[PDB]
RNA sequence: CGAUGGCCUCCGUUGCCCUCAGCCGAUCGAAAGGGAGUCGGGUUCAGAUCCCCGAAUCCGGAGUGGCGGAGAUGGGCGCCGCGAGGCGUCCAGUGCGGUAACGCGACCGAUCCCGGAGAAGCCGGCGGGAGCCCCGGGGAGAGUUCUCUUUUCUUUGUGAA
RNA sequence: UGAGCUCUCGCUGGCCCUUGAAAAUCCGGGGGAGAGGGUGUAAAUCUCGCGCCGGGCCGUACCCAUAUCCGCAGCAGGUC
RNA sequence: GGAUUGGCUCUAAGGGCUGGCAGCCGACUUAGAACUGGUGCGGACCAGGGGAAUCCG
RNA sequence: UGGCGCCAAGCGCCCGGCCCCGGGGCCGGGCGCGACCCGCUCCGGGGACAGUGCCAGGU
């Protein structure tokens, strides 16, 4: 049946954020009034962490392993789904469709997404999600 | 040439060190204030009259003023 | 009717001696020499015949004085490749990577059976 | 690595070592090919996109960069304060918006690599925009008026950026 | 007001056993080597706005044609 | 190889804009008719003589 | 399948400087596998003929 769930990893296909990897946080397969097309709110990473390695100090490690995230609602036609998924928890109250009516709490949503992405990336799990797509 | 449309930035450019002189053109239905800077000539156009001659004393004292007769 | 003459010393109708009529405040018709028409950059795809959007179409040496945003569009490969070809490239890269992964896993399975 | 000057700060000047790497071949060859960027008015006996007046514009340069604006100024916790607002710890901050085409005043980045513009024949048809011509009037000045002719003729504007 | 004339911009088609320049110069992108600061007087850095200084050398008059050119000439010729 | 062609006065057909219709604008054409001139009308200018055959290319 | 690919990852062995308590921490370097070893023509293709120099005959 339907495969594009609220835990999927999606390759974003258009817009300023093109070629980035995001995670769907809330899908809507039936268009709402303001958006007749089916869509989904996702959280992605804009600046991937740099290729860290050994033989460098952990101050440099921390400086390089820093993520810049974005939160956006996308049309389904501009999203390419994958077979991967990440179980990273995102707070629904902070990250929701109401975040776009002001620029104050959108910064909070991006902050929370960035913090969660960093603490998950530091563990080394889902490492594919944190490497840029070479295209 | 550059047109200034709001009142105060005209005085802001008038008080710049670069500004050389301001000339006042008084035609019918318009009053034009032309301030000559290094790069552009800034024109401010006033439709009514009373704003014009209550601004005429608002220019900096050290800036040359020339009434076009 | 006032017949008018050239203003430069080039008396031939070459590609650089192109003019247009204009009315001076002195109530006269004079020649103004026109710049050549620029072209918007062509896509790096090599297939799409149109020219890129969002980029000013001026001569190459005029690009030196334009601002950065006037010469490109804020997207990956923006200002040099069209959006359709960018999407196709993205899909192709991801799909070939997946194909390679599945081929490698099938090879590993075959080796395990061997 | 070695030396100098400048408040020897930080940088400049070199001299040596390490490291980095192709050239399509020195050079010449177009006053019609390519080639950034100046227009209007006035002026002489003879010169004007060149002189004067007035509006611009391109390229190059600047220890201290001259200055604004952007990078930028947020969140959490313990607090004070009724609050406003103000303290002490942590954490982020190489911009932001639009589903998208893309937009916003800027929005770090080297060697290297890819691409674009420069950079393209002849002919046909059609459409848009100017200049000119044309028609009906308002003015201003001239011509005919033996008869007629609300008549005939001239003129009736705005540069670059 | 006009299938009016000229110029220019654009769309579209036809023809080729013809396919109809190069370089100087300039720009965008991919990458991500480096640099900045520890919360501030913020720093590195800005293709944004304004401001400061300079642009050297050579040609420039006139004829351009039944009289300023070439034909021995103020030549019914020739000359883009 | 034939006919016509001037001048003048008409008629008919060929369209746009606004609110099967109504109103308001309009650009050149084409055809037909009457009248008329000392049969003259592409009145100046511009502007193919024709046909039947042979030789050669 | 009209994508990307360089300027090492990793591993091993040494060294320096700073700090803290011989050990640890912090910063910054060197070498070697990764990328096997040895060799006498850069690889191929011809070759004592092509070819060249000088004589002789024909045309
Ligand atoms: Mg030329
Ligand atoms: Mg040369
Ligand atoms: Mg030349
Ligand atoms: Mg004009
Ligand atoms: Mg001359
Ligand atoms: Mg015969
Ligand atoms: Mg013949
Ligand atoms: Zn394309």
């Amino acid at each position: 049946g339907k495969f594009m769930k609220p835990g999927k990893v999606v390759l974003v296909l258009a817009g300023r954020y093109s070629g980035r990897k995001a995670v769907i946080v809330k899908n809507i397969d039936d268009g709402t009034s303001d958006r007749p097309y089916s869509h989904a709110l996702v959280a992605g990473i804009d600046r991937y962490p740099r290729k860290v390695t050994a033989a460098m100090g952990k101050k440099k490690i921390a400086k390089r392993s820093k993520i810049k995230s974005f939160v956006k609602v996308y049309n389904y036609n501009h999203l390419m789904p994958t077979r991967y998924s990440v179980d990273i928890p995102l707070d629904k109250t902070v990250v929701n469709k109401d975040v776009f009516r002001d620029p104050a709490l959108k910064r909070k949503a991006r902050r929370e997404a960035k913090v969660k992405f960093e603490e998950r990336y530091k563990t080394g799990k889902n490492k594919w999600f944190f490497q840029k797509l070479r295209f | 040439p550059r047109k200034i449309e709001e009142i105060k930035d005209f005085l802001l450019t008038a008080r710049r060190k670069d500004a050389k002189s301001v000339k006042i053109k008084k035609n019918k239905d318009n009053v034009k204030f032309k301030v000559r800077c290094s790069r552009y000539l800034y024109t401010l156009v006033i439709t009514d009259k009373e704003k014009a001659e209550k601004l005429k004393q608002s220019l900096p004292p050290g800036l040359a003023v020339k009434e076009l007769k | 009717v006032q017949r008018l003459t050239y203003r430069r010393r080039l008396s031939y109708n070459t590609a650089s001696n192109k003019t247009r009529l204009s009315r001076t405040p002195g109530n006269r018709i004079v020649y103004l020499y026109t710049k050549k028409v620029g072209k918007a950059p062509k896509s790096a795809c090599g297939v799409c015949p149109g020219r890129l959007r969002g980029v000013r179409a001026v001569r190459p040496k005029v690009l030196m004085r334009l601002s950065k945003t006037k010469k490109h569009v804020s997207r990956a490969y923006g200002g040099s490749m069209c959006a359709k070809c960018v999407r196709d490239r993205i899909k192709r890269a991801f799909l070939i990577e997946e194909q390679k992964i599945v081929v490698k896993v099938l090879k590993a399975q075959a080796q395990s059976q061997k």
